[PDB]
């Protein structure tokens, strides 16, 4: 409703530019993340495309990748700029890729905002001109992802450290209500040590739990 | 047509921008001579301009992105930024170092002419520096590789630039550039720097009896090339790159004013969602003080005071939009602590 | 020999020893006779686990015969002095000076499994040399034996003449004895 | 078997040893007899701590029922010769030579452990051989006695001649005597609540 | 190209700060300039 | 500069920019003077196996 | 294989699998997840195109 909202009032004439916040889906697989953005899209007619970072994961020639993902949203926004700017951009298993310090990198940018050159309806040889400008700081982008080593990481720091002695509490029956919970409490320092990059953690402030 | 003092330049910056006075004067200084080097272009006299480049030294979340998007704002000339992580030797799969001038292009609308007069910002700069060099008998692609290509680039030649998002290939249809004039600002984070400066100025004599014995901001302040050298970067990469600029890190009092002052401050954008929506929205200078201990507690520096400020509102902004006869939503500090809510006020 | 074990962590996987890996994860071993050098090493421990985080529990292993007062002591002294709460263990027996580290523990974090045995007694010595010096000798082996009997019934909460009874001669308890003694807080049958 | 422990540095994780990783937060360890091995390890240690920060405060625990002299007069010259503080504890106990090296301590630094037990007495030696010789080690022994009891006395501010009785014979002393008597200057019975550090 | 370094570092306040001076004709650096001791003199006229 | 088959670029490039000075006049460029700048960037890392080969 | 393969234990009481007990392409193609195709190549969103996937 936000980001929409802030898309409704482009110019905002006061002396405030308002700032994009994208949102981290946090959550075991087949449990609804890629539903979520999917029935968003659907509720609010707009182009939605979704990407996997892990295809990505190669970091030859990133940005050739990152912008195909513009390209595709392109295609389901029938080429028009403007709606495609309003697009929703979901993308899968982030949690991989941490340790591609590089692929990082290269995905902030698309997520800070920067402008995209794209070949307009394809087309054998096009000049460099005609490719078409699109700026993605106005497009919305979600990050999901299964983080199973990051339950085990907040315990470490929320409650004691320990998990091998005696008095350490191990009696897991594959119950998930304490990782549920667990998970609720995420914060950036916890992603920190499972391998994500800060840089990145502060352009997806939202962090959603399921 | 007057040119703009640096005055004015850093006064603009510091609309943005808290807490950096050194590199804030180096910029400024910086572009004006661009400016000033770019108006004489015919230049009749013995003389010719030599640009002098910016190396941009700062922690984490200090304002080196930052201050590179607030010139793009008042620059008339092109300004591209750019991560020299991708970057990668010629003749390796990962990048090339001509990419860069095909974006500046972009923003010049492929106007050679109007690009040559740009600037660049080449960020991750100390990532290229060999830091755990372990040396590379077989081959240093994403490093000195990169400083090696590098150098021509910033000391000024024509670039083969590709059309628009190709790669180098046999392919004749390349339109040649020219980056003597370009000014380059590259700027890293050097971790590690100032165990290496402290080196040098406490290195002492030895250990025994006989021997002698001998602020993050105060300390890369002392900053020396040979600092450099150690680091990772060759003798020729600091030559192109004469200009030195620190930027100290950010404290608590800083955030606070990061929180209010600047003119895209955090407060000031939710401010503006809440009036738009026909609500006020006000934060106690309790609640700030709050936000900042948080965010130096996980430290996340200043990007996590959006995340702080996203949780304590969730509840408020959903509720929000429904909510009818709301003319006033008060934040203390222990809604930023999550035992107490906000307060609202009815009209 | 000592088994090594992968540790699992973000990216690089680790390699560490058995007695390593529970370091980690802040857990003590006290095995075998108290002597000086495994003393200063337990203590070297609890420094380090501290000074990485004061806020959480330590815990600490005992299985052993005793041995000399003074390295009982500067253990004991250590875990009283730091911050954090060190939650003692008995596995196999403790005896005099583990026992005495055993109920030394954090109040409710003072723990021994069921088959386990604790031994208590009073001090042991000996001198030879002239009078003068056995005398003295002899004072501060008993100053010894009173200062560790009001410790046991400070942690114990007993009565110092009980405790004086008691560990005049050898004196075993078991683990349910324990408990009814103020030694161990509760029992570990299963988990 | 020492344990081996994980520091995480800016370059990445780096593994030490216990006893190393504790001398990196300037912590050394004088226990067992004092030999003159042990002695010129807690010597190189010393003199790699003041080069590393001299300023800093280094702190020295001492469990040992005491040694050789020559060994502790090279290590107590080396802590009266560093700039750094050297802040003494007493663990367990502190014989002649051990509490020798904790009143030696930084004035106002030096501690002991509320259970802990120091002991004082005079120097012992021996020699077998002719009359003539016996007669040099015994002067020699004679001069250590009364450097050790001079500098006794002037770290403990107490009298020559009350240092002497109380060293002709096997004197204990528990962590309040020895505050009374000048051998140390305050008790660590907890760490948040004297916060001396 | 270490002399650019130099002598950007001893100019760099006096080129910040010169544009918006007035009256000021001439900028004189001596050898203390370049150790930071003192400051450039400046000629008004 | 590449190996004559890689990403990077090829030799031959000297002489376009070499022609591009003569107004593509072949007889003009042959005569030409050219200058090679950087020229230790390219060299074996003091290896004369060369395990793997070098493209740049 | 590598999904959903553990490997084999090494005791007594450990079930031991020999080059037989591979489990080849025969019966091991039923297994089959939208990841392992994306892992050989194919794009995620084609796949959920389609959903039939007949094994022969
Ligand atoms: N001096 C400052 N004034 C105002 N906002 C600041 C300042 N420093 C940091 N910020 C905030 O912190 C965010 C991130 O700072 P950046 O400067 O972009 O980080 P950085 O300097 O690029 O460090 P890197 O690029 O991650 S190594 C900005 O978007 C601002 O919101
Ligand atoms: N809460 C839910 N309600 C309805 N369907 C769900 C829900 N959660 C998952 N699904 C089903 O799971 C699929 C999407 O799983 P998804 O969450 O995308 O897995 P992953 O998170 O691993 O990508 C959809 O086909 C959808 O029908
Ligand atoms: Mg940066």
């Amino acid at each position: 409703y936000n980001h929409y909202k802030r898309l409704r009032n482009g110019d905002t004439s006061n002396g405030v530019e308002l700032g994009k916040s994208n949102i981290l889906l946090i959550g075991p697989t087949g449990s609804g993340k890629t539903l979520l953005a999917e029935t968003l899209a659907r509720l609010l007619d707009v182009p939605f495309t979704m990407a996997d970072a892990t295809t990505l994961t190669e970091a030859g020639y990133v940005g050739e990748d990152v912008e195909n993902i513009i390209q595709k949203l392109l295609q389901k926004s029938d080429y028009d700029v403007q709606k495609a700017q309003r697009g929703i951009v979901y993308i899968d298993e982030i949690d991989k890729i941490s340790r591609g310090e590089g692929v990082q990198q290269a995905l902030l940018k698309l997520i800070e905002g920067t402008v995209a050159a794209v070949p307009p309806q394809g087309g054998r040889k096009h000049p460099q001109q005609e490719f078409l400008q699109v700026d993605t700081s106005k497009i919305l982008f979600i990050c999901g992802g299964a983080f199973a080593g990051l339950d085990k990481v907040i315990s470490h720091r929320v409650e004691t450290g320990s998990g091998i002695g005696f008095g350490a509490t191990v009696k897991a029956k594959s119950d998930k209500a304490s990782e549920g919970e667990l998970l609720a409490q995420v914060e950036p320092e916890d992603l920190i040590k499972f391998g994500l990059i800060p840089e990145f953690i502060g352009r997806l402030p939202v962090v959603a739990t399921l | 047509s007057a040119l703009p003092t640096p005055h004015e330049i850093r006064n603009h910056l510091d609309d943005y921008v808290i807490g950096q006075e050194q590199a804030k004067k180096v910029l400024a200084v910086a572009v004006y001579n661009h400016y000033k080097r770019l108006r004489n272009g015919d230049t009749s006299n013995g003389v010719e301009l030599g640009k002098s480049n910016i190396l941009l030294i700062g922690p984490t979340g200090s304002g080196k992105t930052l201050l590179a998007e607030t010139l793009a704002r008042l620059l008339d000339v092109p300004f591209t930024m750019a991560d020299a992580t991708t970057l990668t030797e010629a003749g390796y799969v990962g990048e090339d170092v001509e990419n860069i001038i095909q974006k500046l292009l972009q923003k010049s609308d492929y106007d050679v002419q109007k690009a040559q007069r740009g600037i660049v910002y080449i960020d991750e700069i100390d990532k290229i520096s060999r830091k755990s060099d372990n040396p590379s008998i077989t081959r240093d692609v994403s490093g000195e590789g990169v400083q090696q290509a590098l150098l021509k680039l910033i000391e000024g030649t024509v670039a083969a630039v590709p059309p628009q998002g190709g790669r180098k290939h046999p392919q004749q249809e390349f339109l040649q550039v020219d980056t003597s004039k370009i000014l380059f600002i590259c700027g890293g984070a050097f971790a590690g720097l100032d165990k290496v400066i402290s080196h040098r100025v406490e290195t002492g004599s030895g250990i025994g009896f006989g021997a002698t014995v001998k602020s993050e901001g105060e300390l890369l302040a002392q900053v020396e090339p040979e600092d450099l050298i150690k680091f990772g970067l060759i003798p020729e990469f600091i030559g192109r790159l004469p200009v030195v600029a620190t930027l100290n890190e950010l404290s608590e009092e800083a955030l606070i004013q990061i929180l209010k002052e600047p003119k895209n401050a955090l407060t000031k954008q939710y401010q503006a969602l809440f009036n738009l929506e026909g609500v006020d929205l006000e934060f106690r200078d309790e609640a700030l003080d709050a936000i900042a201990k948080k965010a130096m507690a996980r430290k996340t520096g200043a990007r996590g005071l959006r995340s702080i400020v996203e949780a304590a509102l969730l509840d408020t902004m959903y509720d929000l939009p429904s909510m009818e006869d709301v003319e006033k939503v008060v934040i203390d500090e222990s809604v930023i602590d999550g035992q107490s809510e906000p307060l609202l006020i009815y009209g | 020999l000592v088994p090594m074990v992968i540790e699992q962590t973000s990216r690089g996987e680790r390699s560490f020893d058995i007695y390593s890996r529970l370091l980690k994860e802040r857990v003590i071993f006290l095995t075998g006779q108290v002597e000086d050098h495994m003393a200063n090493l337990i203590v070297a421990q609890m420094l380090f686990l501290e000074a990485e985080n004061p806020e959480k529990d330590i815990y600490l292993y005992i299985n052993s015969p005793g041995g000399v007062i003074t390295a009982g002591m500067s253990i004991y002294d250590t875990m009283q002095f730091i911050k954090p709460d060190v939650s003692t263990i008995c596995m196999g027996q403790a005896a005099s000076m583990g026992a005495f580290l055993l109920t030394a523990g954090a109040k409710g974090k003072r723990f021994c499994l069921p088959n386990s045995r604790v031994m208590i007694h009073q001090p042991l010595g000996g001198y030879q040399g002239q009078a003068t010096d056995i005398e003295i000798h002899a004072r501060e082996i008993l100053k010894v034996k009173g200062r560790m009997n009001e410790l046991m019934a400070l942690h114990t909460g007993q009565s110092l003449e009980q405790i004086e009874r008691d560990t005049e001669r050898d004196r075993f308890l078991s683990a349910p004895e324990a408990v009814e003694y103020g030694l161990v807080d509760s029992i570990l049958t299963h988990r």
